């Protein structure tokens, strides 16, 4: 691997970020979170699989 | 006594502490150094419930009731008629529980195993011990224990449930619940497998790891394999004791509103159109 | 003839009069620990 | 430290298997479509291999989404077709039994009646694919130990849905489709009959299904302790001990005073899960069929406990020293 | 008196409920279809609304208990009862349920 | 009599330990039933007798 | 029905002691039938216990073994025993550890005993063997993680022992069971198996470390290069698991 | 009478110990009923009689 | 008498193990037992007699 | 000649009378504890 | 007449074991079914007919 | 008649312990609902004539 | 008197070690079983008696 894990790492930091992010603006913990989950799902997952 | 293959297991050596002062077997089971304290605190626990129990005035196991101290204690010592009874079996559940998965370290040890066993029951005992110590500290009080009974510790879980208006909707106990059903519905298809390759209809040859294999495949369209399931079974079961663990140590100390009050986050979006 | 122990006849017969000697030994003790409690509060 | 078998360290793929054959023919119904996910290869096995459709499976899958469907558009149509309001509200929305009004008779479609049509289909879904599993068995020459396991599971299904509402002469005592509903019916439940805790089969069905976790957690770190002696190869292991079967049974010996076998251990794995929802079936047909109220049957068969203290604040606190004033 | 003197001498004025409000808050109207496609006792069950209590419990609990002198009492009070019709069911627990939540 | 022949049926060893084991725990029990009434519990007369 | 039979004896109090009847005769089922192996229980001596416990033997089951291995009946005779163990008593009595007279890791006793499988291949459905070196399986390759093949192997004490050559596979099962290991001329003489729940695979070596670099030469062997037995997987994992409590006096002793 | 041949049948060693538990268990429960009812518990006659 | 035999059939470093935890059970125990006594605590009676 | 632990007579005799003593040592403490409590505070 | 040919078909060892628990709970059950009743409870009777 | 042969199907070991539990079980349900009775509770029956 | 053969049937090194951790345990036991009560619990009283 090596790759997929860094990938799947990057999903996690950007999840932080969207959750900090969306925290600043407004929203809340919980609905930052949530798509700050959601974030390091698709992102992560994405980015793990469209390169190797 | 012995088993018919036991003889050439029973070998000096592979203890934690103690060396060959405790290394042996009393009947079937093994005494170690942590078997000596195990067997202390057990029995230590035993009688002091039922010198509890010949105060409480019954002896009926369903009836008999040793109650942690009133939150008025806080997290000091209580008299021991008034609740300080329970403080001390709870010590010494504690040491009995350690004990136990100390000896069971020493026992796989001696036969040249794995130690995955105490770490499983090691979730087991953080499991009691986020609800008789670890949730009462961060809750200030000794008394937010649950009771010492058959059915007394039932109506703890009752009303602690209903502390919260509805503990259904918690979302780590929707977690954990998900992980009892499952690790049951797969502890009964693992089993069945292993049953029905093994038994076969009367007049039939014994089925092997193929044919299990290539069952569920015909019946689920996936089979885990015969390592994967056993590898998956404890992860459930061992996720099942964890997230039991987190949803009783965020009720209360993290959450002190009703749970239903909790999914407000998801209905209040701001994505979701008014 | 008959023994799922492997004792013998003699072993057994041994060990049971020692046996029975500590029988009696801690049974003489609970008939004078009884006997005290009585005086003490007796029961009937 | 010591490798744990907890994640495969490398992965060997080769061509997929189809699985074995006999003269019943199975290959003709498979649909030798295979495919390989390396995800889930690292704690199982990585080929997700073709599929046996048959009869029962293809009558259950039309049929069980059917009732997917009836209960799923029912729900649309009730937050008025808005998408976003479906979503939102998703856990929440439901398709509610009958009112109790109209007893064991059909019930208007609005007020229930898409309910039973809705739940005569998942009937006959669960039913379909209980038979695909018990042909199955039967067409691998197997036992019918999953048939059986199954047959348990829908015990409590039938007895939750079918069975207790026919006995009480109402439909209104089935159970809502609904995510968070059902956890809804469930509380209720209990609290409408007493106290469910009190129930004895529900406290029987407890001990069975932590002793299935319980077991299974024992069952499954036994197993991968043992795995270095070939353990996770249970089959082989009761057609010939081997020493991983007797260090297992050694383990347990020295520490509980008793032990089982490579076999014997699957017959504890499966009673276990079995009795759960046997016990809990016979707990609930009992429930408003003939106590009505449990709390008040613990009282008057004395297994009730008592308190002594005293139950309002007043009696432990102010309402200024809890305040801090 | 038993209920506004019952610990101490608190009473009601009229801040208790405005707070400085034309109107006072947390009153309660009939939102009784909560469901569009539904009649019975699932067009007052099956929705998040604001007298649900962020539940799927019933809606209508307020209207029904609080206004309309409907009966709260669900359980049984013996061991056995013979279960005649017209006896609360676990949808009347439920509604009782939900107004309990806003107690 | 012949009593002696039961050493013959049990092993002497087990025996001992399953005694031991059963007396401490009958000794136990009727200690601990004495205390739980009130008339044959000498703690509490103890406390009563001092007044 | 709300009536109760006698007292307060309802249905629902009956069907409670039903299932207390039939749950005592399932206690009694199931612990019997985890009896079929290993009994009578024997002593230390090796004579048969005058104590056999509350549960007799179970009734004899068969089992009709797959291509032509015959019948077998669990109740009965054990072919998986051991004899001219080399193990002594360190007491007199009963209930006291066995001391290994000579080698233990050679002797194959304790952590390191094996057990007296058959002497033949397990097999796949087919009858063909299930274990075999990916160098005889047509179309299997290494397709995730790090492949093992051609890295140094590393002992329990650091020496390097040799290079992995092959790498055994249960293609039924598409899952890696042996390593095979080429032992250097300075610390052995030709291959040895060691099976894959004992070695840690990292990006540059594999490392052993249940065994040390002077035990890699005692590793049971395999009669043919293209299959292994049962009995000989049996002794090959036996000899490295017994190496986690013999490899040297340190981890025999206490830790504390 | 000929009862000496259930022997034969029965282990001597396996039902000692079954009617040794059995004697005892019963003997506890017919010692347990009698406290239940309060006309033979000779604990709370002893309480009376004192006065 | 002639219970010195009894080391004939109980190995001495098994039984005084046996012993070792139970005779510091019964002094663990019984010393617990009259803590909880309102009568014999003698941490209490201390803080009492202090007036 | 019955020996489950292979002590001769002679070594079980010995052993015998030191484990006897410190039985009686320790009995002996244990009635010199119990006669001063029962001055401190009787129980009879 | 000839129904000594039962035992050709049932194992005694099976039936006695069986029957042995049989016709202890049974006679429990009756027993205890006896002291339900008022009329036939002779512990409460004595009871009654002691005063 | 020539019901003899059904013991051709049946065989004589598992249909006896069959037909004497269901014979136990039949008897002492029939017991337990004659003493939910009123009129046919002997018991209570015999306490009314004292 | 002759006590000293305790040490031919226990090791000493392992008896050492074992009874270390008993009596630091048992001492760390009853220091704080003094701090829980209130008469003697030093650091409280150091407190009250500083006015
Ligand atoms: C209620 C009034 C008195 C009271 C009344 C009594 C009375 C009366 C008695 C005691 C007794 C004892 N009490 Mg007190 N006791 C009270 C309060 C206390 C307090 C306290 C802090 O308040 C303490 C610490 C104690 C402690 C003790 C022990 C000295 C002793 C119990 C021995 C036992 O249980 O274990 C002993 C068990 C063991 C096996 C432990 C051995 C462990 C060690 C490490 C083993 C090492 C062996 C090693 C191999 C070396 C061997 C060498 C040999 C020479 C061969 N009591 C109150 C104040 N107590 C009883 C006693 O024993 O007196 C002698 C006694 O008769
Ligand atoms: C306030 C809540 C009440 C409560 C009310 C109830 C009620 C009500 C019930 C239980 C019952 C159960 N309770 Mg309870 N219970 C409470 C407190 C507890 C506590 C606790 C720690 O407090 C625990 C652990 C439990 C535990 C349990 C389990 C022992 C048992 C469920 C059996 C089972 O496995 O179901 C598994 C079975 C099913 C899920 C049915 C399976 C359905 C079929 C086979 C599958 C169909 C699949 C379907 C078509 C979807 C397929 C889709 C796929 C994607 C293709 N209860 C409190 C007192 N409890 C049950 C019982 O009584 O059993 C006797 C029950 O009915
Ligand atoms: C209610 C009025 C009296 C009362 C009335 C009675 C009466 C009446 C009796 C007792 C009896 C006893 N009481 Mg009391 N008793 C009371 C309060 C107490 C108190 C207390 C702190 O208050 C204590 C400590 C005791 C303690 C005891 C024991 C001395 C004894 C029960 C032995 C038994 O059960 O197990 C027995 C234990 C075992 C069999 C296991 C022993 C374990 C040892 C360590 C095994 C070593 C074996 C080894 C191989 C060495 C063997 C060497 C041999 C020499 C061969 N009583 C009150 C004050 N008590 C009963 C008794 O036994 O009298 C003799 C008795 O008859
Ligand atoms: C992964 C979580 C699951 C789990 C796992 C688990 N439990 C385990 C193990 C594992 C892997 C073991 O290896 C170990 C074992 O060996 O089991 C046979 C064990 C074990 N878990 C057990 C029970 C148990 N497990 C439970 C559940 C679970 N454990 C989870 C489902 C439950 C529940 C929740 O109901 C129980 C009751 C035991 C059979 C065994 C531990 C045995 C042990 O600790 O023995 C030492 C102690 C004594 C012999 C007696 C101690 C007495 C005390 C000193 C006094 C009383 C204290 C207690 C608080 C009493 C409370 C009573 C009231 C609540 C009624
Ligand atoms: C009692 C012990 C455990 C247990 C046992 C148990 N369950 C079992 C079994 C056993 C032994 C089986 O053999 C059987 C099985 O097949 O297992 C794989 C099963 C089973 N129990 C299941 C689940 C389950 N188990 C549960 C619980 C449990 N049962 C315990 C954990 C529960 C709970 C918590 O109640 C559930 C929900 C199923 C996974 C399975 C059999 C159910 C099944 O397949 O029914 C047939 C239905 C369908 C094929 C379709 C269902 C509906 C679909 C969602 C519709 C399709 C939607 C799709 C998106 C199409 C959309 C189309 C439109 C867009 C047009
Ligand atoms: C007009 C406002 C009013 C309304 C409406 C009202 N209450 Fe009260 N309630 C009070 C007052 C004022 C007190 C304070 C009495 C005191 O504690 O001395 C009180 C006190 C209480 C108490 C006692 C608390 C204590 O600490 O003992 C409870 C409980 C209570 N109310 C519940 C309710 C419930 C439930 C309802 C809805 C049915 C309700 N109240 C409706 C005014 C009202
Ligand atoms: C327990 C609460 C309660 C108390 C006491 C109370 N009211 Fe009201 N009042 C209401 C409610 C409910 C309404 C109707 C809701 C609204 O109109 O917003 C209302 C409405 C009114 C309104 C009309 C609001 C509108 O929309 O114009 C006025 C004016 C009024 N109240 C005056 C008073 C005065 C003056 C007092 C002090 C004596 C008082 N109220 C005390 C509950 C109460
Ligand atoms: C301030 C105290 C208060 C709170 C909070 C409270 N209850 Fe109640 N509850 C009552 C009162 C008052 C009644 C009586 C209504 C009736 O009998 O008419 C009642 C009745 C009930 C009933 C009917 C019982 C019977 O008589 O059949 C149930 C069900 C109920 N409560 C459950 C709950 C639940 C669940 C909660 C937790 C959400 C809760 N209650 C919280 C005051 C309260
Ligand atoms: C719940 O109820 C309530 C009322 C609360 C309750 O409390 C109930 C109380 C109950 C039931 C009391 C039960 C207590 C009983 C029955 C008392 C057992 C106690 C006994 C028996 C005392 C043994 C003493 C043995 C020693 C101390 C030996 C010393 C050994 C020395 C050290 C010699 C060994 C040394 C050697 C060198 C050996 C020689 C070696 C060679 C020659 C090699
Ligand atoms: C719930 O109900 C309530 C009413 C509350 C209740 O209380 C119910 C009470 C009930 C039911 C009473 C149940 C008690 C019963 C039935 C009493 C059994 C008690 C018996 C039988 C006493 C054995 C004594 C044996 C000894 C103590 C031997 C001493 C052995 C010595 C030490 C000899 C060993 C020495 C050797 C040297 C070895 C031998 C020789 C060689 C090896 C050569
Ligand atoms: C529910 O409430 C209500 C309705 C009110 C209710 O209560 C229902 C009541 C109901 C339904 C009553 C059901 C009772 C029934 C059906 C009665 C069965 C009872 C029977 C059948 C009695 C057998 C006794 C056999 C003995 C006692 C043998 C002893 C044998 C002795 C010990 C000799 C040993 C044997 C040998 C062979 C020697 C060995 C020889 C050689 C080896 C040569
Ligand atoms: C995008 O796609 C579209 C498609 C648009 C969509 O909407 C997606 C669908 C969506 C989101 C729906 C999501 C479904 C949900 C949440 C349902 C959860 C379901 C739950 C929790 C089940 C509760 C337990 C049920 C029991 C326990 C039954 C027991 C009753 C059984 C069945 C017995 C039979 C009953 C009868 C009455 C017999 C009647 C027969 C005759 C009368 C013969
Ligand atoms: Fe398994």
């Amino acid at each position: 691997m090596t790759c997929t894990i860094t990938c799947w790492g990057i999903g996690v930091l950007l999840g932080i970020m969207t959750t900090v992010g969306l925290m600043v603006v407004g929203w809340s913990f919980l609905q930052g979170a949530f798509m700050g989950v959601l974030a390091w799902l698709i992102v992560g997952g994405v980015l793990a699989v469209a390169v190797c | 006594a012995l088993l018919s293959f036991e003889r050439k297991y029973r070998v000096r050596g592979g203890t934690l502490i103690g060396g060959d002062l405790f290394d042996f077997w009393v009947g079937p089971f093994y005494v170690g150094f942590f078997g000596v304290t195990t067997a202390f605190f057990a029995l230590l626990g035993t009688i002091l419930i039922f010198w509890g129990a010949s105060q409480q005035g019954t002896f009926n196991p369903w009836l008999i009731n040793i109650a942690p101290p009133d939150l008025s204690y806080g997290l000091g010592m209580a008299p021991l008629m008034e609740g300080g009874l329970w403080q001390i079996i709870t010590i010494c559940a504690i040491g009995a529980f350690v004990s136990w998965a100390l000896r069971e370290v020493e026992i796989c040890r001696k036969l040249g195993m794995g130690y995955h066993v105490p770490f499983a029951f090691s979730v087991a005992i953080f499991a009691y011990v986020t609800l008789v110590v670890f949730r009462p500290l961060l809750m200030g009080a000794w008394g937010h224990g649950f009771p010492y009974g058959i059915w007394s510790h039932l109506d703890w879980v009752s009303n602690t449930g209903y502390a919260y208006l509805h503990f259904h909707y918690n979302p780590a106990h929707m977690i954990a619940v998900t992980f009892f059903f499952t690790t049951t519905l797969a502890l009964a298809l693992h089993g069945a497998l292993v049953l029905s390759a093994a038994n076969p209809p009367k007049g039939e040859e014994v089925k092997g790891p193929d044919n299990e294999d290539t069952f569920f495949r015909d019946f689920i369209g996936y089979s885990i394999g015969t390592l994967g399931i056993h590898r998956v079974g404890l992860l459930l079961a061992l996720n099942a004791g964890f997230w039991s663990a987190v949803c009783i140590i965020i009720s209360g100390p993290v959450w002190t509103k009703g749970w239903p009050e909790w999914w407000n986050w998801w209905l209040e979006m701001p994505i979701w159109p008014s | 003839d008959l023994s799922f122990t492997g004792l013998t006849d003699e072993q057994a017969q041994e060990l049971h009069s020692v046996y029975m000697s500590g029988l009696w030994l801690f049974s003489a003790v609970a008939v004078v620990a009884h006997l005290a409690t009585f005086i003490w509060r007796p029961w009937f | 430290p010591e490798y744990q078998n907890i994640f495969t360290q490398v992965q060997v793929q080769g061509p997929a298997e189809l699985g074995v054959d006999n003269e019943n023919n199975l290959t003709e119904e498979r649909t030798t479509g295979t495919g390989f996910s390396q995800l889930i290869g690292w704690i199982g096995n990585a080929q997700l291999g073709p599929i046996y459709l048959g009869w029962f499976g293809i009558i259950s899958l039309v049929t069980g989404t059917l009732w997917f469907n009836i209960v799923g558009f029912n729900m649309l149509s009730q937050v008025g077709y808005s998408i976003p309001e479906f979503i939102r509200q998703l856990f929440w929305l439901a398709l509610e039994p009958p009112s109790p009004e109209y007893g064991l008779r059909m019930p208007p479609l609005d007020d229930g009646g898409w309910f039973i049509i809705a739940s005569f289909f998942l009937l006959v879904s669960v039913i379909s694919w209980w038979l695909r599993s018990y042909q199955l068995a039967e067409m691998h020459k197997m036992g019918k130990h999953v048939a059986w396991a199954f047959a348990a599971a829908i015990w409590l299904f039938l007895v939750l849905g079918l069975f207790r509402p026919i006995l009480m002469g109402s439909w209104s005592e089935a159970v809502p489709y609904g995510i968070f509903p059902h956890l809804d019916w469930t509380t209720a439940f209990s609290i409408r009959y007493g106290n469910l805790y009190y129930n004895p089969f529900h406290a029987l069905s407890i001990v069975f299904l932590y002793g299935s976790v319980l077991l299974f957690a024992m069952h499954g770190a036994t197993i991968l302790a043992v795995t270095r002696f070939g353990g996770d190869r249970e089959l082989e292991q009761i057609y010939d001990r081997g020493t991983a079967s007797e260090r297992a049974g050694l383990f347990w010996r020295w520490t509980m005073g008793f032990n089982a076998t490579m076999e014997g251990i699957h017959r504890w794995a499966w009673w276990f899960a079995v009795l759960t929802p046997i016990t809990g079936g016979i707990g609930i047909l009992l429930t408003g069929t003939v106590v009505d109220n449990w709390f008040l049957w613990a009282v008057e068969h004395n297994f009730a406990p008592d308190y002594t203290q005293d139950y309002g604040y007043e009696a432990y606190t102010t309402y200024d020293g809890f305040l801090g004033r | 008196a038993g209920h506004v003197y019952a610990n101490a001498e608190v009473g009601v004025t009229c801040f208790t409920c405005h707070r400085g409000q034309a109107v006072p808050s947390e009153v309660w109207y009939r939102i009784d279809p909560v469901t569009e496609n539904t009649s019975g006792w699932a067009s007052v069950q099956n929705r998040a609304t604001s007298l649900s209590q962020f539940t799927s419990l019933p809606s209508d609990a307020l209207y029904q208990y609080l206004l309309n002198y409907e009966q709260i009492a669900v359980h049984d009070l013996e061991s056995r009862v013979e279960t005649l019709p017209g006896d609360p069911t676990w949808q009347n627990t439920e509604r009782t349920y939900s107004l309990m939540n806003y107690f | 009599s012949k009593f002696y022949k039961i050493w013959l049926i049990f092993d002497p060893r087990r025996v001992f330990v399953a005694q031991g084991v059963f007396l401490f725990l009958l000794a136990a029990m009727i200690h601990l039933v004495l205390l739980s009434t009130e008339h044959f519990n000498w703690f509490e007369l103890a406390a009563a007798n001092a007044a | 029905m709300e009536e109760t039979f006698f007292g307060n004896f309802d249905l629902a109090s009956l069907s409670l002691w039903l299932f207390y009847g039939f749950f005592a005769l399932l206690i009694y089922y199931l612990q019997t039938e985890n009896m079929r192996e290993g009994y009578p229980l024997e002593d230390d001596d090796g004579n048969t216990a005058a104590n056999q416990g509350p549960f007799p033997l179970p009734k004899e089951k068969t089992f009709k073994l797959q291509h032509g291995r015959g019948e077998l009946t669990l109740p009965g005779e054990d072919v998986q025993r051991r004899d001219n163990l080399a193990l002594r008593k360190t007491a007199h009595g009963n209930g006291f550890p066995m001391e290994p007279t000579g080698d233990p890791m050679l002797d194959g006793v304790g952590p390191a005993s094996w057990s007296k499988r058959r002497d033949v291949p397990e097999l796949d459905a087919h009858g063909h063997p299930k274990i075999v070196p990916m160098s005889a399986a047509e179309g299997f390759g290494v397709s995730a993680g790090t492949d093992p093949r051609g890295l140094p192997v590393m002992a329990g004490d650091g020496e390097i022992v040799g290079l992995v050559s092959d790498m055994w596979i249960d293609e039924a099962e598409q899952l890696v069971r042996y390593l095979e290991i080429e032992l250097d001329p300075e610390w052995g003489d030709g291959k040895r198996l060691v099976q894959r729940e004992m070695v840690r695979i990292k990006s540059d070596r594999v490392k052993v470390r249940s065994i040390y670099g002077k035990h890699f030469k005692n590793v049971p062997k395999t009669k043919s290069p293209n299959q292994v037995t049962l009995l000989e997987e049996d002794k090959i994992m036996a000899y490295y698991a017994g190496g986690t409590l013999y490899a040297d006096e340190s981890r025999l002793e206490p830790q504390l």
